[PDB]
Formats: C-alpha cells, sequence, structure tokens
RNA sequence: UAUCGAGAGGU
DNA sequence: CACTCTACCGATAAGCAGAGCTACCTCTCGAT
DNA sequence: GCTCTGCTTATCGGTAGAGTG
C-alpha cells in the first residue's frame, strides 16, 4: 500500500432485507470500505510475529496507530472537547441583561453522539434589569420560556411543588426572596394544558395548528429533544422535572455567591475523541447519505413494478470515499 | 399604552395574508383582531404575557 | 546562612498566615483581606530570594 | 484605572491633618456604602413597636404609614467614613422632605438603626428602599471611590537658593471627576491632574491635552527604564493634537483626514 | 452653614466672569476685581441671606489699549438669571435687550440648563453676539491652570503677518476647536488665531499657533 | 498559583494550605534541583511567559504598523516647518529646536 | 420566611387587615388567608454571613484531604480536628478558620 | 499527570497542541446498566420515591450526568462501589467521585476520560496495615516470574486492588503522597542534596495514593532531557 | 513551469 | 388667566451589524 | 472569538402653544 500509493482498508458487508407490506383498502450487500490501522486486531500484521514481519518490510520497531491512505501515512489527532450530560455555570459580561447561565449539551449513552443544548438564565442585572426573572431554552423553540411555566407543562403546578423540586431548605429565604420574580411572571398559566399551549405557540412548527395539537407538539418537544440524555419515552418526566429544578438550584447557588462558578478548563471536565468516536461520527453522517441514495433509488426503480435487485441500490463509493477524503486531507466532515 | 402590531396571519375568513393587525389593550386585558381587508374584528380576553400569535391562536379555536 | 534565611522567611509566612486567619492582619487601603495577605506574603517571599 | 493627583494648598500640605480633612471630604459615600441590612416590618401603632431593640428609643422619643423601614447601619464602616447618625439621617431628610418620617437612634445605641414610615402600601416601600440604596449620596465628589495620602519629595530652592527636597502632602484617587475636585476649598485648582487626557481636553484645553498626553506616555516608556528622545514623542503627540480635538492612531482618527483616497485606502 | 457654600461658589463663579472680562479686553475697576466674598454677601444677599441673581449683572467697555489693537470689540453685557432653567420666554427677553441697547456681545450664565428651543435664539441676533455659561464651569477659572500656557489672540493685521511669514493657506494651520475652554473664555471665532507661548525642555520657549473653527 | 484544584493547587496538598511550598515558592536552586511540585509549578509560570510572547507580538505589531501609517507622510520642509502631505503645519520647528 | 397556602399549596403573600390593624399572609389564587407569626415581611442583606459554615456532613471526617488540627473542643474537650475557611466564595471574605470536631462533631471557632 | 507540562509547539498552537504524558489513558467506555444495578442492590430509593423534607441529609447520586437516586448511608455505598473497582467486578475505567461536602454521588462510564494510574495506601484504621501501601515485594516478586503461585502481569495489579486509575474529576478527592517516603514521617542537613516541603499545615496527613514515579509526568518528548528539573523551565 | 487551500516548522 | 391637549426638536441610550487582529522564511500534501 | 468605534433606531422629556373652562 506504501510502495503504490494505494489504501489499506476493510470491505464492509451489511445484510439488507426487503418486506412489502400490501392491504387493499438481498444477503451481504457491500457498503463500503474502512481504512485499517496497523497492530490493530483487524490488521494483518496483528499476527505474524518478528520473523514474518521483516519477510512483509515492516519494521518490529513501529507500533502503529495510523492508517495508509493512498500510500501516505495518516495518524488521528486526538480532539478535545467539553464533557457531555454535565451542568455548567457561567458568568455573564457587564452589558447584558443576563447575569449568570446554566448550560447542558444533551448526549445521548449508545453512540455517544450529541442531540441538543439547553440553557436556563437568570435576567436582572446589578440593580439593573428591573424583573429578575428566570426563562430557559428550549430544543426547537424560538423564545426563552419562564421556568415556571415549563415546570406546569410537565406535570408540576401549584407555586408549593414547583419550588420543592428548586429549593431544597424551607429555611433558605435569600434564595426563595430570589425565587419571587419566577412564581409572578408566570401567575397567569395556572394549569397543565395553557400551560403546554404557552410553549407550542412559540416552536416554529405551522402557522394555525390549534390548542389540540399545538399542546400535543410541546408534548413531544419535552418528552423527547429536552434533556434527551436523561429519557426519551414517554411518562418520565419526573426525571426531567427534578433535575430543571437542581439546575436552577445550581444556578442560584452561584448568584448568592456561595459557589464559584465553573471552571472551563478543568480537565477533568473535558473528554478527548479519539479514532474510534471520530471515525463513528463521520460513518453515521456517511451512511445517513447512503441510506438516503438507497430511498431515493427505490423510487425511480419501483415506478416500473420490477424486483430491484438491492446491489444495484447500493453505491459503495459514499463510504468509501467519504472516509477516503477525510483521512487523507484531514477535513472532518462531507 | 396600547400596542398596535402588525402580523403575517392570514385572515380565517377573507384568506388575504399578511392583513391581519392586532391591538392588545394590557390596561383591560382586551386583545383585538382586526382584518386590513374583509373589516372582520375578533375579540378575546389578553394576559400580560401574551403577543399576536396567542390570540390570533384563540380566533382559530373560535371558529372551529 | 541561604538555608538558614529562607527558614525564618517561611516562619514568617506563617506568622502572617497566623494573623490574617486570626483577623489580627493590618488591612492596606484599596485592598481586601486577602489582597493584602498574599501582597505581605509575596514581599517577603521575593525578598527571602 | 483612572486616577486624579490632587495637590494641596501650601498650609494644608504641610500639616497632615488638614490634609486629611480634605481626604474625607472629597471621597465619595453613598448611603449603600454604611448600610449592612434593611428590613420593612408591619409594625401598625405608630407611637409604639413591636421590635423589642427599638422598644425604649421610640417611647421617649415621642414625649403615617403601618408599615416600618428599618435600615441597620455598619458600625465599622461608619466609623471609617466619619459619619454620625445624626447627618447620615438628616441626608435622607433633604431628599424625602416630608414624604416620609425619619426616626433615628443615638450613636451610643447598640445597633445603629434608622426608622422611616410614609406619610396598598406595602410595595410602595420596597420601591423606597430601593431607590435609597441606589440614590442617596452622603458626602464626597461622585466618580472618586477611593482617596489615598501621598507624601511628595519635593525639590523648591532654599533661602540661600540651593535646591532641597520637602515633603508635603498630596493626595490620590481611584476614578476621576477633575472639574468637581478642582473647585473643593483647599485644593490647589492650579495644578489638579487627571490621567485622562480627554477630561483634560473637557476641562482644560487642547494644549494642556497636549502636555497630558506626553506626560503619559513618557510614562510608559520611562517605567522600564527606557529612554525615547523628546522629539520622537512630542511629533507624536502634536499629531494627536493638530486638528483640535485628539486623534486616535487608529483608521476612525487617521483616514478621517483630507489626504487623498490612495493614501487612505492603503491603511 | 451648607448656605455659605452656595454664596461661595456663586462668589467664585462671579471672579471668574470679571476675570474673563478682564483678559477679554475689557475694563473691570480694580475695586470690583478684588471684592472679598464679605462684601459680595452684603450687596447681593437679603435679609435671609439668600441672593439675588438680577443684581450681579454689569456692563464694561473696552479699555483703549484693547480698542486700538482689535477693533471689532465692542460693549459687553453680562447676566446671571435667577431661574434656573432657561426657556424661551427668558432667552427672548434677553436677546430683545441686547439688540435694543446695540451691545457688540452679551454673557449669558445659567445655572442648570438652556432648553434647546431657547438655545435656537442664540444665532437669531447677529452681529451681536451671544455666550452661554453654566455657572458650575466658572467657579474655578480655567486660564490659572499650571498646563493652560497664555493664550492671547492675534489681530486681523498679526494674523495676515503669520500667514505670509509660513506662506501658510488658514487650512494648514494646527487648529483649536469653537467649544475649547479657552477659546470659550476668549470668546474666540472662526477665522481668529491665537499665539501661544509655552515652555519647552529643547528650546526653552517655543511659539505656538491655532486658528479657530 | 492558584487553587485550579478545589481549594488546593495539587492533589499533593491538604485544602486551604497557603503555605510557600503550596503556591509556588520555589526553594531550592537549579543547582539542588527542583522536587515535583517545584518543577510543575516552575512550568506553570514558565507557560505564561511562552503564551505572552506569541499573543503581545501581534499587539505591538499592529500598533507600530498603526504609528507609522498615522506619521508616515511627516517631513522636515526647507523652511524648518515638520508637513504632512496637504502642508498642515505639524510643528512650527522639529523637536522646537 | 414565607409560607404556602393549606388549600392550593400556592405561596402566601402579605396583606394587611386595615380594620383590626394586623398582618395577614393571604393567597392570591383562592379565599385562604392566615394569622401572620411574624411581624417580618422582608430583610436584605448587604453584608453578609449566610453559607460561611456550608456542608457540614456526618462524614466531613472521612475527607482525607482536609487539614487536621489539635485545637481542643470545647465541648468535649478532644485534641482533634479538621479545619477549614469560610465556604462563602465572596472577594471581601474574612480569612477566620472553622473548626470541626472529629468526636462530638461540633463546629467552633478560635475566638 | 495527563499532559505534559514541557512538549508544546511554540507560537500559534502553543498551549493548544498538548501531548500525552507517559502513564495516561483513555476511557473506551463502559456500560452503565451494571452500575445502576449495583446501586440499587446497594440501597439507592428512585426519584419518584423521593420528597426534600423526607431527605434532607441523604445523598444525591449521579450517573454519567444523570440524577438516578437519592442514598442515606453515602460513605459505606462509595466504599462498595470502590472496593468492587479494585478487584475488576466493575471496569477499571469507571469514575467513583464522591464530593462530600455538596452530599453529591457521581460515577462516570463515559468515552473519552482522561486517567493515570496511582499505588493505593491503606486507609482503614482497623489494621496494621493503614498507613502504608498495598503493594509489597511480593507483589514485585510476582511481576517479575510473569506468573502467580497458584500471565501475571500489569492488569494483576489493578483488578488486586494495588494500583487503580484515576481521572481529573476523582483525583479532586484523593490525597497523594509523591513518593513512598513521604507516606512516613522522619527523624538530613545535606548542604548538597534538595530540599522537601516541610508540609507543616496538617498535624497528620491521611494519604489514600502514592505516586509510582513523578517523572512519569512527563510525555515522550520530555522525557529524552536529562536532568529537566535542574533547567529552566522553557528550555524544556 | 500552475492555482486554491491545509498542516507542520525556522528566527 | 390658569388649565390641559398634542406637534415638535433636543438628548438619550440602544441595539446592532462589520473592521481589524507582527515580519520574513522552509517543506509536504490534496483538490481542481 | 475577541475587543473597540461609529452609525442607524427607539425612548425620553421637554417645551412650547392652541384650544379650554
Ligand atoms: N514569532 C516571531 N515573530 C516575530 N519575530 C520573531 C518571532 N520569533 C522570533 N522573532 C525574532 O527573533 C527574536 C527571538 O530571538 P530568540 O533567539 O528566539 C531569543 P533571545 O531573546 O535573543 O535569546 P535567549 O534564548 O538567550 O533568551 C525576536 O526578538 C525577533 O527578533
Ligand atoms: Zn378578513
Ligand atoms: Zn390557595
Ligand atoms: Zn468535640
Amino acid at each position: 500500500a506504501r510502495l503504490r500509493n494505494l489504501t489499506y482498508s476493510s470491505p464492509v458487508y451489511l445484510d439488507m432485507e426487503k418486506s412489502m407490506f400490501t392491504s387493499i383498502d438481498g444477503n451481504k450487500v457491500h457498503i463500503g470500505k474502512v481504512p485499517i490501522m496497523l497492530r490493530s486486531k483487524f490488521c494483518s500484521l496483528r499476527t505474524l510475529d518478528e520473523v514474518d514481519l521483516y519477510k512483509m518490510k515492516e519494521c518490529p520497531y513501529d507500533m502503529g496507530g495510523y492508517f495508509v491512505i493512498n500510500g501516505s501515512e495518516k495518524v488521528l489527532i486526538a480532539q478535545e472537547r467539553s464533557a457531555a450530560n454535565i451542568v455548567q455555570v457561567f458568568k455573564k459580561a457587564a452589558p447584558s441583561p443576563i447575569s449568570h447561565v446554566a448550560e447542558i449539551r444533551s448526549a445521548l449513552e449508545k453512540g455517544s453522539r450529541l442531540i441538543s443544548t439547553m440553557q436556563i438564565k437568570l435576567y436582572g442585572r446589578e440593580d439593573k434589569g428591573t424583573g429578575r426573572t428566570i426563562k430557559a431554552t428550549l430544543p426547537y423553540v424560538k423564545q426563552d420560556i419562564p421556568i415556571v411555566i415549563v415546570f406546569r407543562a410537565l406535570g408540576v403546578v401549584p407555586d408549593g411543588e414547583i419550588l420543592q423540586h428548586i429549593c431544597y431548605d424551607e429555611n433558605d429565604w435569600q434564595m426563595l426572596e430570589m425565587l419571587k420574580p419566577c412564581i409572578e411572571e408566570g401567575f397567569v398559566i395556572q394549569d397543565k394544558e395553557v400551560a403546554l399551549d404557552f410553549i407550542g405557540r412559540r416552536g416554529s412548527a405551522a402557522l394555525g395548528i390549534r390548542r389540540e395539537k399545538r399542546i400535543q407538539y410541546a408534548k413531544d418537544i419535552l418528552q423527547k429533544e429536552l434533556l434527551p440524555h436523561i429519557t426519551q419515552e414517554e411518562g418520565f418526566e419526573t426525571r426531567k422535572t427534578f433535575f430543571l429544578g437542581y439546575m436552577v438550584n445550581r444556578l442560584l447557588l452561584c448568584a448568592l455567591e456561595r459557589k464559584d462558578q465553573d471552571d472551563r478548563d478543568h480537565f477533568g471536565k473535558k473528554r478527548l475523541d479519539l479514532a474510534g468516536p471520530l471515525l463513528a461520527n463521520l460513518f453515521r453522517i456517511l451512511f445517513r447519505k447512503l441510506t438516503r441514495e438507497i430511498y431515493r433509488y427505490m423510487q425511480r426503480c419501483i415506478e416500473t413494478d420490477r424486483d430491484f435487485n438491492l446491489n444495484l441500490a447500493v453505491k459503495s463509493t459514499t463510504i468509501t470515499s467519504g472516509l477516503k477524503y477525510s483521512l487523507a486531507t484531514g477535513n472532518w466532515g462531507e | 399604552i396600547k400596542q398596535k402590531l402588525e402580523t403575517q396571519f392570514t385572515c380565517l375568513f377573507c384568506n388575504h395574508d399578511n392583513s391581519v393587525v392586532c391591538t392588545l389593550d394590557k390596561k383591560n386585558s382586551i386583545g383585538l383582531l382586526e382584518c386590513k381587508k374583509c373589516g372582520q374584528r375578533f375579540q378575546a380576553p389578553i394576559n400580560s404575557l401574551s403577543q399576536p400569535i396567542d390570540i390570533y391562536s384563540d380566533w382559530i379555536d373560535a371558529c372551529e | 546562612e541561604i538555608t538558614h534565611a529562607i527558614s525564618s522567611a517561611k516562619e514568617q509566612v506563617q506568622e502572617i498566615i497566623y494573623k490574617a486567619q486570626h483577623n489580627e492582619l493590618e488591612l492596606k487601603p484599596g485592598m481586601t483581606l486577602r489582597e493584602s495577605f498574599e501582597g505581605e506574603v509575596s514581599r517577603t517571599l521575593n525578598d527571602a530570594r | 484605572t483612572p486616577a486624579l493627583t490632587v495637590y494641596l494648598d501650601r498650609e494644608i500640605a504641610l500639616d497632615i491633618e488638614k490634609a486629611k480633612v480634605i481626604q474625607s471630604s472629597i471621597e465619595y459615600t453613598t448611603l449603600k456604602n454604611v448600610t449592612s441590612a434593611t428590613e420593612i416590618y408591619y409594625d401598625p401603632d405608630p407611637t409604639s413597636t413591636v421590635i423589642e431593640e427599638d422598644f425604649d428609643t421610640v417611647e421617649a422619643y415621642f414625649s403615617q404609614s403601618p408599615w416600618l423601614l428599618r435600615l441597620e447601619l455598619d458600625r465599622a464602616r461608619m466609623l471609617d467614613k466619619q459619619l454620625t447618625m445624626n447627618q447620615v439621617a438628616d441626608k435622607i431628610s433633604e431628599v424625602f422632605s416630608d414624604d416620609l418620617f425619619v426616626m433615628w437612634s443615638e450613636d451610643n445605641a447598640d445597633k445603629l438603626i434608622i426608622r422611616c414610615r410614609v406619610i396598598e402600601e406595602d410595595q410602595m416601600l420596597k420601591r423606597i428602599e430601593a431607590h435609597m440604596l441606589d440614590l442617596i449620596a452622603l458626602r464626597g465628589i461622585p466618580g472618586i471611590s477611593k482617596v489615598y495620602m501621598v507624601k511628595h519629595k519635593v525639590s523648591v530652592p532654599d533661602e540661600s537658593g540651593e535646591y532641597k527636597n520637602e515633603e508635603l502632602w498630596a493626595l490620590e484617587t481611584d476614578g476621576i471627576n477633575l472639574a468637581e475636585v478642582m473647585a473643593v476649598p483647599g485644593v490647589d485648582s492650579s495644578r489638579t491632574y487627571s490621567n485622562s487626557f480627554v477630561e483634560i481636553l473637557s476641562v482644560l484645553g487642547i494644549e494642556a491635552t497636549r502636555s497630558s498626553l506626553y506626560k503619559e506616555i513618557l510614562n510608559v516608556i520611562a517605567f522600564d527604564g527606557s529612554y525615547v528622545n523628546y522629539r520622537h514623542m512630542a511629533l507624536l503627540v502634536d499629531v494627536m493634537t493638530s486638528r483640535g480635538y485628539l486623534m486616535a492612531i487608529t483608521r476612525h482618527g487617521i483616514n478621517r483626514a483630507d489626504t487623498g483616497a490612495l493614501m487612505r485606502c492603503s491603511f | 452653614e451648607d448656605n455659605n457654600r452656595i454664596i461661595s461658589r456663586l462668589w467664585r463663579s462671579f471672579r471668574t466672569v470679571k476675570e474673563m472680562a478682564a483678559d477679554r479686553g475689557y475694563f473691570i475697576s480694580q475695586e470690583e476685581m478684588d471684592q472679598s466674598l464679605e462684601e459680595f454677601r452684603s450687596k447681593i444677599c437679603d435679609s435671609m441671606g439668600n441672593p439675588q441673581r438680577k443684581l450681579m449683572s454689569f456692563l464694561a467697555n473696552p479699555t483703549p489699549e484693547a480698542l486700538e489693537k482689535y477693533s471689532d470689540l465692542g460693549t459687553l453685557w453680562v447676566e446671571f438669571c435667577d431661574e434656573p432653567s432657561v426657556g424661551i420666554k427668558t432667552m427672548r427677553n434677553f436677546c430683545l435687550r441686547i439688540q435694543e441697547k446695540n451691545f457688540s456681545t452679551g454673557i449669558f450664565i445659567y445655572q442648570n440648563n438652556i432648553t434647546p428651543s431657547a438655545n435656537k435664539m442664540i444665532p437669531t441676533v447677529s452681529p451681536a453676539i451671544i455666550e452661554t455659561f453654566q455657572e458650575s464651569d466658572l467657579v474655578v477659572n480655567i486660564t490659572h491652570h499650571e498646563l493652560v500656557p497664555k493664550h492671547i489672540r492675534l489681530s486681523d493685521g498679526e494674523k495676515s503677518q503669520l500667514l505670509q511669514r509660513y506662506k501658510l493657506k488658514e487650512s494648514q494651520l494646527p487648529r483649536i476647536q469653537r467649544e475649547d475652554p479657552v477659546a470659550r473664555y476668549l470668546g474666540l471665532k472662526r477665522g481668529q488665531v491665537v499665539k501661544i507661548i509655552r515652555r519647552s525642555e529643547t528650546s526653552g520657549r517655543y511659539a505656538s499657533y491655532r486658528i479657530c473653527l | 498559583i492558584a487553587f485550579g484544584f478545589a481549594d488546593r493547587s495539587l492533589p499533593h496538598f491538604t485544602k486551604d494550605d497557603f503555605s510557600p511550598e503550596s503556591k509556588g515558592f520555589v526553594e531550592n536552586s537549579y543547582l539542588r534541583g527542583l522536587t515535583p511540585q517545584e518543577f510543575f509549578f516552575h512550568a506553570m509560570a514558565g507557560r505564561e511567559g511562552l503564551i505572552d510572547t506569541a499573543v503581545k507580538t501581534a499587539e505591538t505589531g499592529y500598533i507600530q504598523r498603526r504609528l507609522v501609517k498615522a506619521l508616515e507622510d511627516i517631513m522636515v520642509h526647507y523652511d524648518g516647518t515638520t508637513r504632512n502631505s496637504l502642508g498642515d503645519i505639524i510643528q512650527f520647528l522639529y523637536g522646537e529646536d | 420566611s414565607f409560607r404556602f397556602c393549606l388549600e392550593c399549596n400556592n405561596m402566601l403573600y402579605p396583606k394587611e387587615d386595615k380594620e383590626n390593624q394586623r398582618l395577614l399572609y393571604s393567597c392570591r389564587n383562592c379565599d385562604y388567608t392566615e394569622l401572620a407569626e411574624d411581624p417580618k415581611v422582608y430583610r436584605h442583606e448587604l453584608i453578609t454571613n449566610i453559607g460561611e459554615t456550608a456542608g457540614i456532613v456526618d462524614d466531613i471526617g472521612q475527607d482525607p484531604t482536609l487539614p487536621r488540627s489539635d485545637k481542643e473542643c470545647p465541648e468535649c474537650h478532644s485534641r482533634d480536628c479538621v479545619f477549614f475557611q469560610s465556604q462563602q466564595r465572596r472577594k471581601d471574605t474574612n480569612m477566620t478558620l472553622f473548626y470541626v470536631c472529629l468526636n462530638c462533631k461540633k463546629t467552633f471557632r478560635d475566638e | 499527570g495527563l499532559v505534559c507540562p514541557a512538549e508544546t509547539p511554540e507560537g500559534q498552537a502553543c498551549g493548544l497542541v498538548k501531548n500525552l504524558s507517559l502513564l495516561s489513558g483513555i476511557s473506551i467506555g463502559s456500560p452503565s446498566e451494571p452500575i445502576i444495578n449495583f446501586l440499587e442492590e446497594w440501597g439507592m430509593e428512585p426519584l419518584e420515591d423521593y420528597d426534600p423534607a423526607q431527605h434532607t441529609k441523604s445523598t444525591r447520586i449521579f450517573v454519567n450526568g444523570v440524577w438516578t437516586g437519592i442514598h442515606r448511608d453515602p460513605s459505606m455505598l462509595v466504599s462498595t462501589m470502590r472496593d468492587l473497582r479494585r478487584s475488576g467486578a466493575i471496569s477499571p475505567e469507571v469514575s467513583i467521585i464522591r464530593d462530600i461536602r455538596e452530599r453529591e454521588f457521581k460515577i462516570f462510564t463515559d468515552v473519552g476520560r482522561v486517567y493515570r494510574p496511582l499505588f493505593i495506601v491503606e486507609d482503614d484504621e482497623s489494621k496494621d496495615n493503614k498507613g502504608e501501601l498495598r503493594i509489597t515485594k511480593e507483589h514485585i516478586r510476582k511481576i517479575q516470574q510473569g506468573y502467580d503461585d497458584d500471565v501475571y502481569g500489569w492488569s494483576s495489579l489493578v483488578t488486586s486492588g494495588v494500583i487503580e486509575y484515576v481521572d481529573g474529576e476523582e483525583e479532586e478527592t484523593i490525597m497523594i503522597a509523591m513518593t513512598p517516603e513521604d507516606l512516613q514521617t522522619r527523624s538530613l542537613n545535606d548542604t548538597a542534596k534538595r530540599i522537601k516541603p516541610e508540609m507543616s499545615t496538617s498535624s497528620h496527613h491521611t494519604f489514600t495514593h502514592c505516586e509510582i514515579h513523578p517523572s512519569m509526568i512527563l510525555g515522550v518528548a520530555a522525557s529524552i532531557i536529562p536532568f529537566p528539573d535542574h533547567n529552566q523551565s522553557p528550555r524544556n
């Protein structure tokens, strides 16, 4: 591969099965080649042993960890990012009506992939900002929604239950005094249904969906998309409501100068993406592209009403060229 | 002070788009939708948090 | 001599820690207690070197 | 780091006690600076009090609204700023005249307390409390957050004519208010200086700005022991002041000139 | 007590206006210039101690020397207004007084502000000139500062002599803004030049010229 | 050296330790050699110097360019004046001497 | 200290009974009202000390990162405790130490 | 101990490009389901069963950033969880973090956590072992043999409770001795050798771990420098 | 004897 | 002759977008 | 990705004057 400027890569085959529901009222298909990291478990060099390493012109001091793409040895650089699924509280600059913000990036456990990001902002500066209330940010909603409103839209409506999820100390009068503006700014929303509708009326979607579904659209933005690392099945809003209160609690501990703001550079709050996660994020993008090419091919080849041979609807160049391109140029994407 | 706002909503009757005007009187908690074309009017209660999309939503449910 | 003089400078820093922790430390104008503490500790350690 | 250099009249500059008097009069002190805590009680009888601490105070004093505003002053900060309970209550009176009944305890009391009442009113007292801490100025020049007492060694000729040193007291501030501090009796109004040459330009004019600009640049260069010949810095400060206003060494200054377009577009 | 600082500051603003007038070339008697604070209080305050601004107004004429040098120097009217906020009503009576008595320049000291509407009555009164000062801004005479060297207005003849010596157009001299504190103190008008003699650490003395915008 | 861990500079110290050794005093000389704590603390100060050199070089380089463009056309003329390309007088005599 | 309505669980707001001249805590979503035990309605602390000691838990002696001292406990007179400066994260916070005896778990000072 | 303090490029990338220290590792990722099962088996109560009035002293428990339960005796819970990891019952790369002050117990099976190994010091005051290294010349003997007395290498030490991995978050809660000699107090005055810190702020130290060797804070490149402890740090 | 980029480096 | 009731220009911020970010030098590598 | 300044939009009064009782 080095000598002849070839790519050292393994063919990947995937079983595919067709089915045709009809109501009057395949096998080992090749999807692309994946470049193999030398001396890994999937490299033809992992066995052999010094005798045959020398016969393969391989140096026993070469420990691998790199790929061969068009003859060139490419190494992946560990990519540093912030940890997912952790709450961090930061302070905001002076010329802003917001003074403290809590943030969390939600990411699933399987695959490990980002999903969405959410914020809870405390408005009102120091003796500036009038009403000092607290609004949240929801995925796919155009405007910040006061905290009390989203608590009610989740099934906890009386003031006393909402505050029992946030403040865990009936004696803490400083924190309770700081929650005052949030209650009064969410006074007119006195039940779950008008809460869910208050949300749905800003979350993009279509114009003119009546209360009967624009609620049911907001019920989706809460079940999925909102803190999806907690759960995405229905009827588990008890886990999400308690977490929302935890965030607000953490937000206020810092605003009361009882706790320092989080240190974005603390290495324990950081993660390094190596070959696996880096390849997986790219393979996900490219396999969806292959997926869309399969769907687009059925709509032309099925208008003929001819049994499609599948292997004629999978161009393995989509995955093979995508992976080759990113490893060859260093541009990690399409 | 009253708020006179133009919107990009479609009138439910005459179907002219970008011709619904919303007048929100918060001092008396009374919101008013008006059509700049066919001239109809719809009234509904508003709170302090409401916006032209809140009463236009109430107008869709008042018809159906 | 060098090792002795550094040892005595470390002791002065102990005294300064004691005063600041027993509310017996002079506050310099325009400075919080902790700023004044760090300033006194810094002058002591730089003079030791 | 905004800062004023406040030279004092000679009689004050050689008497540390008189210089301290100028110091305490210049430093800005708000009501928020001396207040430790504020409270709002429901004390319905104006001539008595549910507060056991202020019992003997109001009973003897008497020999309006039921809501009480009770604020406590911190003894340490009241001592540092050199403020008496009387004058703190006086300043409150002046801004609230007859719309507020003010009652203050003596400086000998265990807690320093000021009681206030208006002459639905639960919220009106919170609005008043916010306005008081945020606007009431007890003394000093606004913008002067701290005043330091600095000793100057100034070389002045003898009676024999020989130059000898002479120690004189002056003041230096955090924050600036050159115009107001110049007017303060005691301050040598012919020498007061500010390290904001923008402020010098508004108070003293362009030729004074020229000198102040040079002084501030020289201070930067000379600090690490360096030395640049006068004519180079003089040339730069004349360029920055030739238009009659301060031309910044940025495109917003430089390219506001009537110079050719080819020259200006090459920057 | 606190009433004494009001009288003192007003007396200091008053001394500055006289100083300003003297430097601009007008004649002020050496008895009114040296007027103590006590004499000021006796003449200006009521029995209750409150001062009457309308009693502070005065008129002055150029000295013979100043009139020989500057032939554009007329009669000057200085008036302190008893009304803190000077509105369109107050300014009109002042502009009428200036034209009727045909003063060349009138200096109007206000207390708190001048409304922008009344401020437009200022350029409608030519060839007479109205200048405004906030009474605060005059408590200290800024030209007495170490950093402000002596500015001296050039005569029309002296200016021409300067331009020819350097073969200069007017736009090639260094400038001083009309609103410059020292330009306002001298009442500089567009086109007039000040000469400024200045300490120099390389030559001892250096003459700087600026022309008024 | 700041408490980059919770109330301490390194996991080798107890919390709330303000002693010389806890916050970066290097007692040893280069002859004797630095301890592991001193080594790291010295490398923290040293990194800051490499960062400063890499950063502030562009800060002052832009400053010098703006200074040059502000002043590039200013010349001493045969009448002794210092002028720009418009013939405006910047100084009536260079350096006042 | 503000309380909650016994029938609606929403928070009670202070309201005067003008005729009897007494402080009540009334609800705002229903007709419930109750008598106030405390005349104080509002407090604002500028110079605060809340959160000074903060997390003193039964297992604070198990945190091996805390320094240990010999100071004699006022309660049980044990010669073994852990200490820490104020947990208030303000810039003007004092540096005076809080000690926690590992025996009786009392929080004392060196005053 | 996680990235090299010396090896970083000069110039624009300075401090942004880093290099793994010699003993660093990166977490591969581990399933959380076995962690949940152990927590519920040893006393964790669900969040639907939870009231702050009833749980005014209990510890909140997080697993990969989701609040999953509360436990009333956290001191026993963490010791149990830690001992499962020190034997291999839990994957050694899992993070076990007790924040005692904040009453929080956090567990991470996340991929991408940077960790390093340390010697375990016996911390239980119920045995003469306490205060000393758990590792003995017997472990060192079996390491040199390659086999146990009924392969024995690095991971054998990790699953026999004498060495464990800690990441940056768990490192926040431990007390590390710099060398084995620092585990015990001493009686020097040799003017040639270097001065060791006094450590006189705490009367008695309770070490939980000990560094294997402090030179392992360096990466590949800086490990080539002879006597880097005698150089001005930029030269390294 | 190409062009557009990227990356790693030198003082 | 005492009142409001609205058409003015101040003086506000006020929000915003973009403009700019040391000098010179080496080499390899991929895409068009 | 971060600092600055200038330029283009809302808010603020502020009067300043006819309509008024
Ligand atoms: N990134 C950069 N940008 C601009 N100029 C640079 C530069 N890096 C180096 N230089 C030039 O090279 C000089 C650096 O010289 P070096 O050899 O790097 C250090 P020194 O200060 O001369 O010696 P030392 O090694 O004894 O400390 C700078 O002063 C400058 O002249
Ligand atoms: Zn219509
Ligand atoms: Zn109720
Ligand atoms: Zn005890």
